RNA sequence: AGGACCGAACCGACUAAUGUUGAAAAAUUAGCGGAUGACUUGUGGCUGGGGGUGAAAGGCCAAUCAAACCGGGAGAUAGCU
RNA sequence: GCUCGCCGGAAGACCAAGGGUUCCUGUCCAACGUUAAUCGGGGCAGGGUGAGUCGACCCCUAAGGCGAGGCCGAAAGGCGUAGUCGAUGGGAAACAGGUUAAUAUUCCUGUACUUGGUGUUACUGCGAAGGGGGGACGGAGAAGGCUAUGUUGGCCGGGCGACGGUUGUCCCGGUUUAAGCGUGUAGGCUGGUUUUCCAGGCAAAUCCGGAAAAUCAAGGCUGAGGCGUGAUGACGAGGCACUACGGUGCUGAAGCAACAAAUGCCCUGCUUCCAGGAAAAGCCUCUAAGCAUCAGGUAACAUCAAAUCGUACCCCAAACCGACACAGGUGGUCAGGUAGAGAAUACCAAGGCGCUUGAGAGAACUCGGGUGAAGGAACUAGGCAAAAUGGUGCCGUAACUUCGGGAGAAGGCACGCUGAUAUGUAGGUGAGGUCCCUCGCGGAUGGAGCUGAAAUCAGUCGAAGAUACCAGCUGGCUGCAACUGUUUAUUAAAAACACAGCACUGUGCAAACACGAAAGUGGACGUAUACGGUGUGACGCCUGCCCGGUGCCGGAAGGUUAAUU
RNA sequence: AAUUCCUUGUCGGGUAAGUUCCGACCUGCACGAAUGGCGUAAUGAUGGCCAGGCUGUCUCCACCCGAGACUCAGUGAAAUU
RNA sequence: CUUUAAUGUUUGAUGUUCUAACGUUGACCCGUAAUCCGGGUUGCGGACAGUGUCUGGUGGGUAGUUUGACUGGGGCGGUCU
């Protein structure tokens, strides 16, 4: 049985990374919303 | 020529293929090749804009001379070659100054012939002339529409047009579709018909022989649901509708041409 | 030569039994089909919700589809329990 | 520690992705481990990852992404040129042995190779954001030459056997060695050299392309393997002494030939077929503006440099994806012996395991199997399940047919072991010896040794010789769909979808059509033998009557009819 | 007849016995010619029917070999109320 | 008053030629190292095509909705002042 989550670090950053959020107007509002809540880490960039 | 295949398998029973033993067997002339990747019928929005396109075999583009620019320098045909990008064959010519080019091969042209371009060219097949220098009533191919633009009519295998009249600054042409059109007399055309006339006498034979040419299966509208096609739906085989395209327009008899800035050059429709 | 034949890897899923608070939220066992092709597979890319893709089953779009998921209008409305 | 069992194309070994200290040592047993625990991938403390040559980084690009100006759009924004990123692809170089509790192509010993900077010396025309060559490319098939590897013999070391025999045609073990440097072989491709000229290669060119003579016919390119050296070295059974019994230090014999042989190498080869099979840089060559004693280029020697980051461990899994120490999933590489066509199957080697609750008993009943008197589908919706058939060689084989098929149709005969033909046959492979030789990785003759089917005749053992594993049940009539394929991931694989073939209709190119407020893009770098839509669905014989209704195509005497005025 | 209600129509074959099968008739409730008509070799994990071999499918069950169930020591659930 | 031929009458339309708005997904030059874009020269088309406002027809391509009650269950039939 093949499940839905098949990990890959390269495609994790290209999709949900920091520089991918900053590249669009709507992505920049994700970081603003998460800073307002007070999240310890913004993106998946670990 | 055109040869049947023995039925040693179910997929070979109905296969007919045309074979030309005069075609080159080696690799093409490298300095005249390019690259073209496949699109799948998808535009720059990523959506399918033309259906039933996809897959196939890899191909390379051959740069074919459709203008026949250089005049007064004779050429000689070296070899006839295969071309995956069109239904006609091509010929590699070497001019007397050392330049090589690709052109569409007309009928009856073989290795060792001589072709010519310009205004004082001879009237023999393969030569290209302005249509005011060609006698009325001759068969020509690779016909321009705007002077200096390049060949854009009668380009498939076995096709041609005929000059039926010359009335002023224009000439009247009878196209393969059967409709008569007026073009300027300063456009160029190549004498003769286009080779590979037996191209249409082949039978693909199997479902997978059309997949080698990048064609994907066609689903009939009647086999779909109402949400997919205007024809879909039913308990059994019901149609009860006027046939239409997947976007709701009449598909059987309705005319779709509408272009008012080019109608002055149409003499009569193809009927 | 072949969308040729038999048959392993590989890809499927026709029958029966077991299981059904399962070893497993779709499997195991014994048989079964294709197996040089319209084949199968690794990496990356593109198509975004009345929209996509579909050899067409209303199938699939993260165990969710006759209109995905998250947040908001919002304490929608409920002659009903 | 001695026995027993299991895997062995894996349940062994190694990489990638993914994980992140699970790695090694000392110590502890509360919690975790489906039981106990002195044990642990558990708790605590300490230790452990060494690179010019491996990978990344770096140079170059594919699909694609972003995009200065620009075009377009109420705003947000969309597309896109010059450019710039983007591997899954192209680009320089290291091998053997030894060592740690834990790393090693990284440390040590031996022997190597690459790309740059600087200096000296001897010669010389150098120069790009440009030109040319090269890099550079498909499927299938066949054969030859080899090697990795294995088997036997020779040699060397040890043995003479718990119960009849075993000094022999007996038993056990070993018989290993790299990169690099030199030679250029089986094979593959291609005629060579010199002059004169030129509408081409965005200008130039001595370079590529083209043309004309002369002259010689052998030149060049590429290429597995073998041999020599590397190597008087390393390794090596075993023996010798401690042992703090876990391991230490010393020496060390032989180290050859024959045959068989890859799916690996020559081979990016050769033959053939149509569906006609990436790009750019590194590399070689040519010049332009420029410099001319210079600066630059070539060669020899010397000397300097090669930074930074990863490196432990998990090896198809107890460490990754599945909530679990979960009978599931996970890309690539290696490939021993006997039997065998085989990577199937059976038993084994190297190596790794006995699956983290056990001890008894031997009721019904459930699960997985073995055998069964006489009958043989009487069972049941239905021969569902089970039983049966099953290999090779030869003989033989029906209706029908699109002449290929049907067909492995159906059916019959042989099959072990030993002896002889023949102290091992046909065939394969081929040493010393002889002769030539343009002497050498040669040619001719020759047969020693090694390997080795199949067949015939005679004998012989058993109830049975395709003895295990493995391994078609067959025939007759009929509906549907021509066939190979696709489909409801998770109750439907079918007569449903697709298909080759047929027909109608639209489309003259700024094509019709589709995605888009638009700009643009696909169709297509195509041009009526082409492209889109619709229906039918191989092939054979065919496809009849109706134009009132509803569509579509064309016509225009008349009625009525919008904004407007 | 993948189409036929009355219907298990009627006739012939096969069985001791045949609502299914095969060949016909024509009275086609309510076939019919590219939402194609009629045939058709080969092909099918396709629907129906009949034979040979083979059998625990059955008459009608019997014995045996293993894993649970049963007793002992350790750990230790669930639906429901 | 009608059936009429004709000069002169306010227009409505239908054609032909022109270049100067406008179109060019024809050719050449420049920005420029550029198949975008803009500027220049010229050929072709040309007041047509094309766009804006207003307006008659068509328009399940799309959207919002409606489709009664009684009833010896509901539907069919019948009824509703
Ligand atoms: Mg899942
Ligand atoms: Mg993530
Ligand atoms: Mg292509
Ligand atoms: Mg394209
Ligand atoms: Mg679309
Ligand atoms: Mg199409
Ligand atoms: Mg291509
Ligand atoms: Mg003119
Ligand atoms: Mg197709
Ligand atoms: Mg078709
Ligand atoms: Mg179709
Ligand atoms: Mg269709
Ligand atoms: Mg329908
Ligand atoms: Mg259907
Ligand atoms: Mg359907
Ligand atoms: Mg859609
Ligand atoms: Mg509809
Ligand atoms: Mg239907
Ligand atoms: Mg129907
Ligand atoms: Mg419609
Ligand atoms: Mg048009
Ligand atoms: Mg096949
Ligand atoms: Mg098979
Ligand atoms: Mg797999
Ligand atoms: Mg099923
Ligand atoms: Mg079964
Ligand atoms: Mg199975
Ligand atoms: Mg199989
Ligand atoms: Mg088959
Ligand atoms: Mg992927
Ligand atoms: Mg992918
Ligand atoms: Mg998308
Ligand atoms: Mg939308
Ligand atoms: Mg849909
Ligand atoms: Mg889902
Ligand atoms: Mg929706
Ligand atoms: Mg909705
Ligand atoms: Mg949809
Ligand atoms: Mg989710
Ligand atoms: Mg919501
Ligand atoms: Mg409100
Ligand atoms: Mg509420
Ligand atoms: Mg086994
Ligand atoms: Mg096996
Ligand atoms: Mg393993
Ligand atoms: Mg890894
Ligand atoms: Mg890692
Ligand atoms: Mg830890
Ligand atoms: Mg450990
Ligand atoms: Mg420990
Ligand atoms: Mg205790
Ligand atoms: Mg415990
Ligand atoms: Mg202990
Ligand atoms: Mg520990
Ligand atoms: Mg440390
Ligand atoms: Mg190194
Ligand atoms: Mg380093
Ligand atoms: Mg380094
Ligand atoms: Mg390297
Ligand atoms: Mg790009
Ligand atoms: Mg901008
Ligand atoms: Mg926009
Ligand atoms: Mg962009
Ligand atoms: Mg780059
Ligand atoms: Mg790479
Ligand atoms: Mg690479
Ligand atoms: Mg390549
Ligand atoms: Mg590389
Ligand atoms: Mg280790
Ligand atoms: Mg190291
Ligand atoms: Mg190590
Ligand atoms: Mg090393
Ligand atoms: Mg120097
Ligand atoms: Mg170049
Ligand atoms: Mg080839
Ligand atoms: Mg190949
Ligand atoms: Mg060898
Ligand atoms: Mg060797
Ligand atoms: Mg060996
Ligand atoms: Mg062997
Ligand atoms: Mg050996
Ligand atoms: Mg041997
Ligand atoms: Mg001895
Ligand atoms: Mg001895
Ligand atoms: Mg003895
Ligand atoms: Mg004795
Ligand atoms: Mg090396
Ligand atoms: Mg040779
Ligand atoms: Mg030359
Ligand atoms: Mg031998
Ligand atoms: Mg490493
Ligand atoms: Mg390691
Ligand atoms: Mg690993
Ligand atoms: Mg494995
Ligand atoms: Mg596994
Ligand atoms: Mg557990
Ligand atoms: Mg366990
Ligand atoms: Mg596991
Ligand atoms: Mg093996
Ligand atoms: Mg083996
Ligand atoms: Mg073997
Ligand atoms: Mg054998
Ligand atoms: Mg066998
Ligand atoms: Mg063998
Ligand atoms: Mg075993
Ligand atoms: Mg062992
Ligand atoms: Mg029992
Ligand atoms: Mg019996
Ligand atoms: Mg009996
Ligand atoms: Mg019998
Ligand atoms: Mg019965
Ligand atoms: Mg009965
Ligand atoms: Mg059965
Ligand atoms: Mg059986
Ligand atoms: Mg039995
Ligand atoms: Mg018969
Ligand atoms: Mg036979
Ligand atoms: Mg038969
Ligand atoms: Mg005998
Ligand atoms: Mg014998
Ligand atoms: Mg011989
Ligand atoms: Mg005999
Ligand atoms: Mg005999
Ligand atoms: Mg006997
Ligand atoms: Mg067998
Ligand atoms: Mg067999
Ligand atoms: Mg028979
Ligand atoms: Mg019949
Ligand atoms: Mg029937
Ligand atoms: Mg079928
Ligand atoms: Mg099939
Ligand atoms: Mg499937
Ligand atoms: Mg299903
Ligand atoms: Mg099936
Ligand atoms: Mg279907
Ligand atoms: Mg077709
Ligand atoms: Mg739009
Ligand atoms: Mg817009
Ligand atoms: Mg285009
Ligand atoms: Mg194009
Ligand atoms: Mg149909
Ligand atoms: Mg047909
Ligand atoms: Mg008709
Ligand atoms: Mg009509
Ligand atoms: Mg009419
Ligand atoms: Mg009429
Ligand atoms: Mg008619
Ligand atoms: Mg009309
Ligand atoms: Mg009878
Ligand atoms: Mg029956
Ligand atoms: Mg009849
Ligand atoms: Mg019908
Ligand atoms: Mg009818
Ligand atoms: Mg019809
Ligand atoms: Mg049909
Ligand atoms: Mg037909
Ligand atoms: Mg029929
Ligand atoms: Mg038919
Ligand atoms: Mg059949
Ligand atoms: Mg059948
Ligand atoms: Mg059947
Ligand atoms: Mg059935
Ligand atoms: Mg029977
Ligand atoms: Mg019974
Ligand atoms: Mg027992
Ligand atoms: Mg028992
Ligand atoms: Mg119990
Ligand atoms: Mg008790
Ligand atoms: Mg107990
Ligand atoms: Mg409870
Ligand atoms: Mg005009
Ligand atoms: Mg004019
Ligand atoms: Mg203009
Ligand atoms: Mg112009
Ligand atoms: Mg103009
Ligand atoms: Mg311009
Ligand atoms: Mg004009
Ligand atoms: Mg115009
Ligand atoms: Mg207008
Ligand atoms: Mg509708
Ligand atoms: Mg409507
Ligand atoms: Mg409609
Ligand atoms: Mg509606
Ligand atoms: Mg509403
Ligand atoms: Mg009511
Ligand atoms: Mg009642």
């Amino acid at each position: 049985m093949k499940r839905t989550f098949q990990p890959s670090v390269l495609k994790r950053n290209r999709s949900h990374g920091f520089r991918a959020r900053m590249a669009t107007k709507n992505g920049r509002q994700v970081l603003a919303r998460r800073r307002a809540k007070g999240r310890a880490r913004l993106t998946v960039s670990k | 020529a055109v040869v049947k295949c023995k039925p040693t398998s179910p997929g070979r029973r109905h296969v007919v293929k045309v074979v030309n033993p005069e075609l080159h067997k080696g690799k093409p002339f490298a300095p005249l090749l390019e690259k073209n990747s496949k699109s799948g019928g998808r535009n720059n929005n990523g959506r399918i804009t033309t259906r039933h396109i996809g897959g196939g075999h890899k191909q390379a583009y051959r740069i074919v001379d459709f203008k026949r620019n250089k005049d007064g320098i004779p050429a000689v045909v070296e070899r006839l070659e295969y071309d995956p990008n069109r239904s006609a064959n091509i010929a590699l010519v070497l001019y007397k100054d050392g330049e090589r080019r690709y052109i569409l091969a007309p009928k009856g042209l073989k290795a060792g012939d001589q072709i010519q371009s310009g205004v004082d060219a001879a009237i023999k097949p393969g030569n290209t002339l302005p249509m005011r220098n060609i006698p009325v009533g001759s068969t020509v191919h690779n016909v321009e529409m705007k002077p200096g633009k390049g060949g854009q009519l009668a380009r498939s295998a076995g096709t041609y047009v005929q000059i039926v009249a010359r009335d002023g600054a224009y000439v009247t042409l009878r196209l393969r579709s059967g409709e008569m059109r007026k073009v300027e007399a300063d456009c160029r055309a190549t004498l003769g018909e286009v080779g590979n006339a037996e191209h249409m006498l082949r039978v693909l034979g199997k479902a997978g022989a059309a997949r080698w040419r990048g064609v994907r299966p066609t689903v009939r509208g009647t086999a779909m649901n109402p949400v997919d096609h205007p024809h879909g739906g039913g308990e059994g085989r019901n149609f009860g509708k006027h046939p239409v395209t997947p976007w709701g327009v009449q598909t059987k008899g309705k005319k779709t041409r509408s272009n008012k800035r080019t109608d002055k050059f149409i003499v009569r429709r193809r009927s």
